[PDB]
């Protein structure tokens, strides 16, 4: 009953800097579609067991979608300090969910080069857990002002991935879905039969 | 200010990934398809990546190098700053690039015609190289040798004169002594206490290590000369130098082709079972999968999927042009392939381990930042690849693979035959390499007047290499430019340094593998301990200085001749006994002419 296919089998996936969020509640979750599949290449559940979660009840599930290269997938975990985990998507140290990812070279990589997927390279401070930043203001690393124009020590914050089919596995596009589980004061709204 | 360089390099590292991978992908299509369509696309992407390095290097110099504390960060900015040699006139650099292109075209298109039959006009490869490597006629070899230096050699004389002037002007503007001091900077380590190295220390160490090679080379020279007197009777003196056109190639850079004339024990069969090993066809995938298992047994990773999907492992159809030089490609972004025109032979099977050694090096230092993805110095890559074919050529490995007969007879005579073949290639090129760079170093330093170029060139050939010109050459010739590396603007001392490095590596890896017998019989297969010691050097890249990366494997901060001399010690004692009734050394006054 839960719209899981609308998140996993979704056509367009967002950039990691502008990751999307879907709030799911009041349905019958069938997590067997996920862990009984060679489709997923990672599937690391932090805080819960990847198998025991099927007979467990929660309050709501937050499915976060984005795209990162293969070498950037290891940053989608509690306690990481890369570029994706610092300026794009930081998971909390007390994260209670599962991180699923799979290779999408045939879908997200073109021979001419897929430059659509972008990520934030520079930011003043780091990102608090589950924070989002869509600002395209010219990052200023030095003292001299940057106005709106680029130039000396004035850099555009967003950089774009280059997804060609000849890239190595570490540089191939992977679609990540971060299932975030939580329980408020009401603990039962979505559960497995 | 130290944080400013961090944000600057963090944009350089990611914008370089874009332009370097696009220029590398376009460069691959030309080498897999020679067509003006691809030649222009390759050059365009390369021009973008070049213009990028122009601006980024100027911007990199604006940041002070000494105001940085982080060693790894300081090393990154330095490489970018040192890449800025843009101190010349737009017109004079345009002429220098015209000179460099003219010499390259003359060398690659130079043709000589047989005076007896003008129908046969031969360029260098193939033709003149086939004469210098197979012909046993003194006059025929003398013709090809003299023609290449009297025709195309003289054309390069005026170009090389202006080539020196413009190159020295460019170098001196970058606080360099000369263009020779420029090339020598690849070994310079300014900073890190205890691991430094100067642009002049290389000259001292190269000459020091070469002094210990003189005894081994003198006896190889004496043995070769005696054998060559039987091949070319009445043309060679038992006490004089060897004529240049009798050395196996156009220049004498390698004595490999002299093995048929200098084989110690010719009655024993040759281990190059290429003919019968062709019958064991297997496939091209089996050849490289065997190379894969070699590195896997030592503890190194398997080849990437891109290697089996995007690489040239054979020769597809006929409607597709392909360049045949063996090359390993590290295009970036995890893209690793090898392009090499290989059949089901055996000499390429050794080169297959060589080129795959380059890939293992490229794979290991991929974790380093962009500016630090290179060998420790220019000689580190070739030394890494050479030890692979060095281990994969031993009879023990060939027995265990199923290629050689399980009951091969390893006499002490078949050991000399193999080592002698190695010495003609490995040791014969050391005096040629050092003497060539010694001449170019002194020319750039202004120590050789223009009216004494060929006089000093051949004075050093007779003294250092022990090779005399067959016919006298005045200052109209330019025999150095008759070699590819000289006329195409490439440093040449790398072939000397890597040759000493590769035996230091092999000695270190075989001691880590606890090899028992002689060093030339060592095979580091199945030795995870030897791979861990080697891997600790491959992963460094150009991050740590070359002295430290060398120390991580061999345990020394400089070159070492002892591993090279110990490799050829079974042959060295045999040569000393063979020359007891000969004359070791040569008179620098005897010449084939009068
Ligand atoms: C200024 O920099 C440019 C670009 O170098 C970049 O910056 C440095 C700091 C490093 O991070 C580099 O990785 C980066 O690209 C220099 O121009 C290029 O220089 C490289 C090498 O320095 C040339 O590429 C290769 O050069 C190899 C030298 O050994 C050649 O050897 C091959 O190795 C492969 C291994 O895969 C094997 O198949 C073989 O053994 C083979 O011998 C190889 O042929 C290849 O050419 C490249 O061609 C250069 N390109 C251009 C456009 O210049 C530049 O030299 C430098 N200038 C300075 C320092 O003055
Ligand atoms: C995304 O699309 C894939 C297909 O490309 C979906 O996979 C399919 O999922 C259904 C269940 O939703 C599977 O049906 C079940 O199959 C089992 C046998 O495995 C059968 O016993 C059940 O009765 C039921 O029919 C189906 O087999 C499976 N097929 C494939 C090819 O994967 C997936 O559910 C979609 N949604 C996601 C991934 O969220
Ligand atoms: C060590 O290397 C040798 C080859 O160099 C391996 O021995 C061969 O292994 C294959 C299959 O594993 C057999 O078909 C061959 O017959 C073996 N060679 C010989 C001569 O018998 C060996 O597996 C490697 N590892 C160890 C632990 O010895
Ligand atoms: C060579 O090119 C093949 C087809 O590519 C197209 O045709 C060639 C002639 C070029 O014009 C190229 O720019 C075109 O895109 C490829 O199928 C093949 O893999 C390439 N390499 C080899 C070794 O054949
Ligand atoms: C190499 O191949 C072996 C055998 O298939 C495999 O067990 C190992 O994981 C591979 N290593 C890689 C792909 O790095
Ligand atoms: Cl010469
Ligand atoms: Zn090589």
């Amino acid at each position: 009953l839960c719209p899981f296919g609308e998140v996993f089998n979704a056509t367009k996936f967002p950039s990691v800097y502008a990751w999307e969020r879907k709030k799911i509640s009041n349905c019958v979750a069938d997590y067997s579609v996920l862990y009984n599949s060679t489709f997923f290449s990672t599937f690391k559940c932090y805080g819960v067991s990847a198998t025991k979660l099927n007979d467990l009840c929660f309050s709501n599930v937050y499915a976060d979608s984005f795209v990162v290269k293969g070498d950037d997938v290891r940053q989608i975990a509690p306690g990481q300090t890369g570029v994706i985990a610092d300026y794009n998507y930081k998971l909390p140290d007390d994260f209670m969910g599962c991180v699923l990812a799979w290779n999408t070279r045939n879908i997200d990589a073109t021979s001419t080069g897929n430059y659509n997927y972008k990520y934030r390279l520079f930011r003043k401070s780091n990102l608090k857990p589950f924070e989002r930043d869509i600002s395209t203001e010219i990052y200023q690393a030095g003292s001299t002002p940057c106005n709106g124009v680029e130039g000396f020590n004035c850099y555009f914050p967003l950089q774009s991935y280059g997804f060609q089919p000849t890239n190595g596995v570490g540089y191939q596009p992977y679609r990540v879905v971060v299932l975030s589980f939580e329980l408020l004061n009401a603990p039962a709204t979505v559960c497995g039969p | 200010t130290e944080d400013l360089v961090n944000t600057f390099l963090e944009k350089f590292n990611y914008e370089a990934e874009e332009l370097s991978y696009q220029s590398s992908l376009a460069s691959w299509n030309y080498n897999t398809n020679i067509t003006e369509e691809n030649v222009q696309n390759m050059n365009n992407a390369g021009d973008k990546w070049s213009a990028f390095l122009k601006e980024q290097s100027k911007l990199a110099k604006t940041y002070p190098l000494e105001e940085i504390q982080d060693s790894t960060v300081k090393r990154q900015l330095q490489a970018l700053q040192q890449n800025g040699s843009s101190v010349l006139s737009e017109d004079k650099s345009k002429r220098l690039n015209t000179i460099l292109n003219t010499m390259s075209t003359i060398y690659s298109t130079g043709k000589v015609c047989n005076p007896d039959n003008p129908q046969e006009c031969l360029l260098l490869e193939p033709g003149l190289n086939e004469i210098m490597a197979n012909s046993l006629d003194y006059n025929e070899r003398l013709w090809a040798w003299e023609s290449w230096r009297s025709e195309v050699g003289k054309q390069l004389r005026p170009l090389y004169e202006e080539y020196v002037v413009l190159k020295n002007e460019m170098a001196r503007a970058n606080h360099y002594e000369d263009y020779g001091d420029y090339w020598r900077g690849d070994y310079e380590v300014n900073g890190v206490d205890g691991y430094d190295y100067s642009r002049g220390q290389l000259i001292e160490d190269v000459e020091h290590t070469f002094e210990e090679i003189k005894p081994l080379y003198e006896h190889l020279h004496a043995y070769v000369r005696a054998k060559l007197m039987n091949a070319y009777p009445s043309y060679i003196s038992p006490i004089g130098c060897l004529p240049a056109h009798l050395l196996g190639d156009m220049w004498g850079r390698f004595w490999t082709n002299l093995y048929s004339l200098t084989v110690p024990f010719g009655q024993k069969p040759n281990i190059d079972v290429t003919d019968a090993m062709v019958d064991q066809a297997w496939d091209a995938q089996r050849i490289f999968k065997e190379a894969e298992k070699f590195f896997v047994s030592v503890g190194l990773p398997n080849m990437t999927q891109g290697f089996w999907e995007n690489s040239m492992l054979t020769e597809p159809s006929d409607s597709w042009k392909v360049v045949c030089h063996p090359t390993a490609w590290d295009l970036g972004r995890g893209d690793f392939r090898i392009k090499m025109c290989t059949k089901v032979t055996m000499d390429d099977f050794l080169t297959a381990h060589h080129e795959m050694g380059h890939i293992q090096y490229d794979m290991a230092y991929a974790a380093q930042p962009f500016l630090l993805r290179n060998g420790a110095n220019e000689g580190f890559h070739e030394a890494v690849g050479e030890i692979m074919s060095l281990s994969a050529a031993t009879p023990k490995h060939l027995k265990s693979i199923g290629l050689l007969s399980p009951d091969f007879q390893e006499d002490n005579e078949t050991e000399i035959n193999f080592l002698l073949k190695q010495a003609l290639t490995i040791v014969g090129t050391l005096p040629f390499t050092y003497m060539l760079e010694k001449w170019r170093w002194m020319v750039f330093k202004g120590e050789i007047p223009k009216d004494q170029w060929m006089k000093k060139w051949w004075e050093m050939k007779r003294e250092i290499v022990g090779v005399v010109e067959p016919v006298p050459h005045d200052e109209t010739y330019c025999d150095p430019a008759s070699l590819f590396h000289v006329s195409n603007d490439y440093s040449f001392i790398r072939y000397y340094t890597r040759t000493l490095y590769q035996f230091q590596f092999q000695e270190a890896l075989c001691q880590a593998a606890k090899h028992e017998g002689p060093l030339h019989k060592c095979d580091i297969s199945n030795s995870t301990e030897a791979g861990q010691k080697l891997f600790n050097m491959l992963r460094l890249g150009k991050s740590e200085p070359w002295t430290l990366a060398l120390e991580n494997v061999v345990g020394a901060k400089n070159m070492n001749v002892r591993p090279l001399l110990n490799y050829f010690e079974p042959l060295f004692t045999w040569l000393k006994d063979q020359n007891k009734n000969s004359f070791v050394g040569w008179s620098t006054d005897w010449s084939p002419y009068a």
